[PDB]
């Protein structure tokens, strides 16, 4: 009895901590901000349930039924479940909340920045004005010969 | 005399068990019916969500 | 023939939009339920002992 009442106690102490988390403002670049420990495990937990869930929708938009993908399944599923049990044995429930709620607001956002992005492209009539989308990603160098036409041709 | 220090020891462990159960107890209890002392819920079924 | 693919990819997907949206709405409501479940059983299983 008197080990079960510490071990209640100390997560009566764990919740009481108050877990600070950082301001989403957009515009301000890169800045070395900790993390809470909290809101990277639960992010990992919800990210491989998510890549699960994902790996289950994909494979059901591709007609092709690989047999092989079922036991690669009930292993991710596992791990999901260990690493979302550790989660629950290592932090409080109070901390996993707003965590939680942390992870919807920026959910949240990011839905916002996607609609004003989009609305920006309209209201600009057809002059072909070609400036600078910089940054992304890919391009491998490797292939062939092929013929494709650059079909930018407006 | 032997009889009667164990008899003590008996009734201590007796009463230290009611108090370990009470305090445990004490966990449980939902935040509406104790007083204002700050009873951080401790279980995710006293949480608002 | 690729036009009309895509056509179907689209409708495919699209009924998966409401699948998820519908299994959504049915975890919300069962999260509400599993609280009310775990507070009952604390008030009517635990908080009896120690009067025993």
């Amino acid at each position: 009895i008197q080990y079960r009442c510490e071990q209640l106690q100390e997560i009566r102490r764990a919740s009481q901590r108050e877990v600070m988390f950082s301001a989403v403002d957009p515009d301000l670049s890169s800045s070395t901000f900790l993390e809470p420990e909290v809101l990277r495990d639960v992010r990992e937990v919800c990210k491989l349930r998510f890549k699960f869930l994902r790996s289950l929708h994909d494979d059901s938009i591709s007609s092709s039924v690989h047999p092989g993908k079922e036991d690669l399944r009930s292993l991710s599923h596992q791990q999901w479940m260990s690493m979302a049990e550790k989660v629950w044995n290592t932090h409080t429930p109070n901390h996993i909340l707003a965590a939680l709620e942390r992870l919807t607001l920026n959910s949240t956002q990011e839905l916002k920045k996607l609609q004003f992005s989009q609305a920006a492209d309209l209201s600009k009539g057809p002059s072909c004005q070609l400036k600078e989308f910089s940054e992304p990603i890919t391009q491998s160098r490797s292939c062939n010969e092929s013929t494709h036409l650059d079909p930018q041709e407006t | 005399h032997l009889l009667r220090v164990t008899n003590k020891k008996l009734n201590h462990e007796l009463q230290s068990i009611v108090n370990g159960v009470q305090t445990l107890m004490s966990f449980f209890s939902t935040p509406e019916t104790a007083c204002e002392l700050s009873s951080q819920p401790i279980f995710l079924s006293q949480l608002l969500l | 023939q690729n036009i009309q693919e895509a056509c179907l990819l689209l409708d495919k997907k699209q009924k998966h939009i409401q699948i998820l949206i519908k299994g959504n709405s049915s975890s919300k409501s069962q999260i509400r339920r599993s609280s009310v479940e775990a507070q009952k059983y604390v008030q009517d299983k635990l908080l009896p002992w120690p009067q025993e």
